RNA sequence: AAACUCCUGAACCCGGGACGAAACCCCCGAGGAGGGGACUGACGGUACCGGGGUAAUAGCGCCGGCCAACUCCGUGCCAGCAGCCGCGGUAAUACGGAGGGCGCGAGCGUUACCCGGAUUCACUGGGCGUAAAGGGCGUGUAGGCGGCCUGGGGCGUCCCAUGUGAAAG
RNA sequence: CAAACCGGAUUAGAUACCCGGGUAGUCCACGCCCUAAACGAUGCGCGCUAGGUCUCUGGGUCUCCUGGGGGCCGAAGCUAACGCG
RNA sequence: GGAGGAAGUA
């Protein structure tokens, strides 16, 4: 158990590094609905072809920086740039709220 | 060979053109620990007339209640205007726990046991009526079979 | 309201005040009176309740009621603090315990003294 | 938008059993087909059977009632006194078979479905497995 | 410890002859067969409707006084009930009896609870051989209850050992005069000991 | 209830006197296995045991409804009581006292706090016409939710086994 | 026409209702406040639950059928009721 | 029967 984890991308903007976004899903302890928590890892793409799109795996490693301590594994799909919008989008909605 | 037990007797009165009327009605519930229970309430100008005409309409709302070794065969909910009980049935060694209202309404059924609690408004001539007809839409094991079927 | 609307924002703790805000939360406290004026019941009475300012080591001044047979306490006069309110005392929050420091009991009395600090006699 | 439409079902069924009515009709998915399946393998229906109306396809009901009660409001006892939705889309009920609830001590019932197929309470414990709790009739 | 005060007022207070002084309790001189009022002043004075909730305090007191004990034991022995399997209102009245200050007087040693608890106290009563002084004394099953043979001789015992001979014993012990040891056999019923209690009153009384 | 007769005998007195303590050590024996022998107690002359022997502390709260438990006297919006209602403005079952009664008992009451009772933050378990509550309306991003049928993966989900879930609770 | 302002009158007095005048404003172009008894004091969307009845607006060979609205009594049901339907 | 659109003063 060096827990795998899978999710997609959210950048391809560092050296050796990107950034998957896992997504957890689970009741409410208190509400019976079934609710999403999602989360964002830092991870090592020593080859530097994980890239944006890339639905990879990632697993529990030994530390690599200081938020850096998972591995990229393997591929899953590439084509999924639709979900990198719902990041994009979101962090964009984050905007509107000053002065 | 029944039993009378008071629920409340209260005091109403009405404003008339020179001072206030007095008007007397009563809760009696007739009962005999036998299951068969009776709820009634009459308006009256004097105490103890109205305690005869409660006392009667009771001797008309008959209503037969099921007994499952001294409880309540089932779970139910009844409404009734605002105010609101719930009955849940108990193993023997519980004793009625329900207030002071209802136990009557229970206790001359013969029940023994039975876990309870009034809800919403605890206005007991809405409590009571309520707990009547919430022991008339009882059903036993019985019922049950008769009427998911008919041959 | 929705199933969803709740997870959001969700329920809030009632968090009901208290009325006894002498600080610290101890039940007693100790306290040097300054004002004795005696004043005047709500509207559906008129008697002169026996009221007393006191100021505690919480460091706060406030009033307190005075009961029974009279008393002894004068301007300075060490005293306890009590609980309790009063229906006719828009004010009086607490209330004195005798028999402790200055505030002696009340002389004369066989029917509750533990509210009182009246021994047994003979 | 008509968001549960198994819940939609079941509230045709209260306002045609409320209102005391022989034929109900419903649209068909074959997970509600199912559940009348074990809803009428009891007695609170007759049946039901695959229809079409208006070329689309429903579902007829054949709505079961019990007895003429004698006096003041002679509308029969109600068999199905009380149906309604447990697993709402806003709030969806998962449990196990250490929790499966029982229904009026046993003189109710509890609809459920799970991996074995669509199942009732006392049947699912009989498997030893439970699921989503679907509804509940007294 | 005990009551030790006016005991007749308890059995006029609740309406029920309180078997409690010994011989004077059947004889035409029991207070509630001289005075079967409530004492005090006001006892001729009509009696106003009980509220709900008196006639549930009065059978508990009457047990309370049937046995002789204070109200932390009647509630901790009640608590066990409450939790120990089987019906609440009569697991209570066995672990009662079980009281070694109760068998005595069961055993006819003594006619009297508050006499016999004294006898318990004061070294008299022996439980399986041993010098058992304690009144609050769980007697369970198969125990050998006897009045110790250092101090089987005394002028009160036999007296009261002669005043069984034959006496019908509890129809659940095991009373041998001269041999003076009483076995604990089963363990008693409601139905087995009639009382004037609606015991399942005391239930609902402690879940108010 | 008292006095009274009888009955036992908490305290008191004497005599015995512990369990907890069998090993480290020594011998035979190989410094093994095994076995044999012996010193050691603050608690404590305590517990307990044997015998003798005196009836020998009871207090606190309450008594209008909640809330079990009533009368008299003085007081006369004063003195006061009081957790909510409230009572006392002459004939008080509420104030002060007594007689008595109720509840507990080597304890009884006050105050403070925590949970409840409070379905009075409603997951179980609430509402928004007139009671506090529908945004003044529209459009719309993220999010929530979603018609019928078939196949896949099995993320949530469900079932069995195994590990963990320490001890005390 | 008319807030504010002045005068007349009623009045116990009239800083008002009644009257004689009367500025801002109400009107137009542009840009602001964005408030309300903004009320149906009833958020939007969909499905099911009897009818009777006047009317606005389409369609269909028509005192007939059907679709979209506004009113009015009322089935069951709901509410503390009024009442909704 | 319900619904819509003439008083001098404490
Ligand atoms: S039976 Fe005994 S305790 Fe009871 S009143 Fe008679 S003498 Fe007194
Ligand atoms: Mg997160
Ligand atoms: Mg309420
Ligand atoms: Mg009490
Ligand atoms: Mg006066
Ligand atoms: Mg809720
Ligand atoms: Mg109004
Ligand atoms: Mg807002
Ligand atoms: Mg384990
Ligand atoms: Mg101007
Ligand atoms: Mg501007
Ligand atoms: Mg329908």
């Amino acid at each position: 158990p060096k827990k795998v984890l899978t999710g997609v991308v959210v950048s391809d903007k560092m050296q050796k590094t990107v950034t998957v976004l896992v997504e957890r899903q689970f009741p409410h302890p208190l509400y019976g609905k079934v609710i999403k928590r999602s989360k964002k890892y830092l991870a090592h793409d020593p080859e530097e072809k994980y890239k944006l799109g890339d639905v990879v795996e990632i697993i529990e490693s030994r530390p690599i920086s200081k938020r850096k301590r998972f591995r990229v594994l393997r591929l899953v799909e590439s084509g999924r740039m639709d979900l990198v919008e719902k990041y994009l989008i979101r962090r964009q909605n984050y905007q509107s709220l000053s002065k | 060979d029944f039993e009378e037990k008071m629920i409340l007797i209260r005091r109403t009165a009405r404003m008339q053109a020179g001072g206030r009327r007095f008007r007397f009605g009563a809760l009696v519930v007739v009962g005999d620990r036998q299951g068969r229970v009776g709820l009634g309430f009459g308006k009256a100008p004097e105490v103890p007339l109205a305690v005869q005409k409660a006392g009667y309409y009771a001797r008309r709302n008959m209503v037969e209640v099921p007994l499952q070794n001294g409880t309540i065969p089932h779970e139910i909910e009844v409404e009734f205007g605002a105010s609101k009980i719930v009955l849940k049935p108990a193993a023997p060694g519980t004793g009625v726990i329900a207030g002071a209202v209802p136990r009557a309404i229970l206790e001359l059924a013969g029940v023994t046991d039975i876990l309870t609690k009034e809800l919403g408004s605890r206005n007991p001539i809405n409590i009571a009526y309520a707990t009547m007809e919430a022991l008339r839409q009882l059903r036993t094991k019985a019922d049950v079979e008769r009427l998911r079927k008919g041959e | 309201p929705t199933i969803n609307q709740l997870v959001r924002k969700g329920r809030e703790k009632v968090r009901k005040k208290s009325k006894v805000p002498a600080l610290k939360g101890a039940p007693f406290r100790r306290g040097v009176c300054t004002v004795v004026r005696t004043v005047t019941p709500k509207k559906p009475n008129s008697a002169l309740r026996k009221v007393a300012k006191v100021r505690l080591t919480s460091g706060y001044e406030v009033t307190a009621y005075i009961p029974g047979e009279g008393h002894n306490l004068q301007e300075h006069s060490v005293v306890l603090i009590r609980g309790g309110r009063v229906k006719d005392l828009p004010g009086v929050r607490y209330h004195i315990v005798r028999g402790v420091y200055d505030a002696a009991g009340v002389k004369d009395r066989k029917k509750s003294r533990s509210k009182y600090g009246t021994k047994k006699p003979k | 938008m008509l968001t549960d439409p198994i819940a939609d079902m079941l509230t045709r069924i209260r306002n045609a059993t409320r209102v005391y009515k022989e034929s109900t009709d419903v649209p068909a998915s074959r997970f509600k087909e199912e559940i009348l399946r074990i809803l009428a393998r009891e007695g609170f229906i007759k049946g039901y059977e695959r229809v079409d109306v208006d070329g689309k396809p429903y579902l007829r009901v054949y709505l079961k009632y019990g007895p003429r009660r004698q006096g003041p409001d002679p509308r029969p006892e109600q068999v199905i006194h009380h149906i309604r939705r447990i697993s709402k889309p806003g709030r969806r009920v998962y449990v196990g078979v250490k929790e499966i609830p029982r229904v009026r001590r046993g003189l109710g019932i509890a609809i459920l479905s799970t991996s074995k197929g669509v199942l009732t309470d006392r049947e699912a414990r009989k498997l030893g497995v439970g699921g989503e709790l679907i509804c509940e009739v007294w | 410890g005990r009551y030790i005060g006016p005991v007749c007022r308890l059995c006029r207070r609740e309406g029920v002859k309180l078997y409690l002084k010994g011989e004077r309790c059947y004889s035409p001189k029991c207070a509630m067969e001289r005075r079967p009022y409530p004492p005090g002043q006001h006892g001729q004075k009509r009696a106003r409707r009980p509220s709900d909730y008196a006639v549930r305090l009065r059978e508990k007191q009457k047990l309370r006084r049937i046995y002789g004990i204070s109200e932390r034991q009647f509630r901790n022995l009640f608590e066990e009930a409450s939790k120990k399997k089987g019906v609440t209102g009569s697991v209570f009245l066995g672990l009662l009896e079980s009281r070694l200050d109760n068998v005595v007087y069961r055993l006819g040693f003594a006619v009297s609870r508050r006499q016999a608890r004294q006898l318990v106290r004061h070294g008299h009563i022996t439980v399986n051989g041993r010098r058992v002084d304690l009144p609050s004394y769980r007697v369970r099953p198969g125990d050998e209850i006897a009045v110790a043979e250092k101090s089987r001789n005394l002028e009160l015992i036999r007296q009261n050992l002669e005043a069984m001979k034959g006496r019908k014993v509890g129809p659940w012990l095991s009373l041998d005069v001269e041999g003076m040891k009483g076995k604990f056999l089963r363990l008693p019923d409601r139905e087995d000991l009639a009382l004037p209690v609606n015991e399942q009153l005391v239930i609902e009384f402690y879940s108010r």
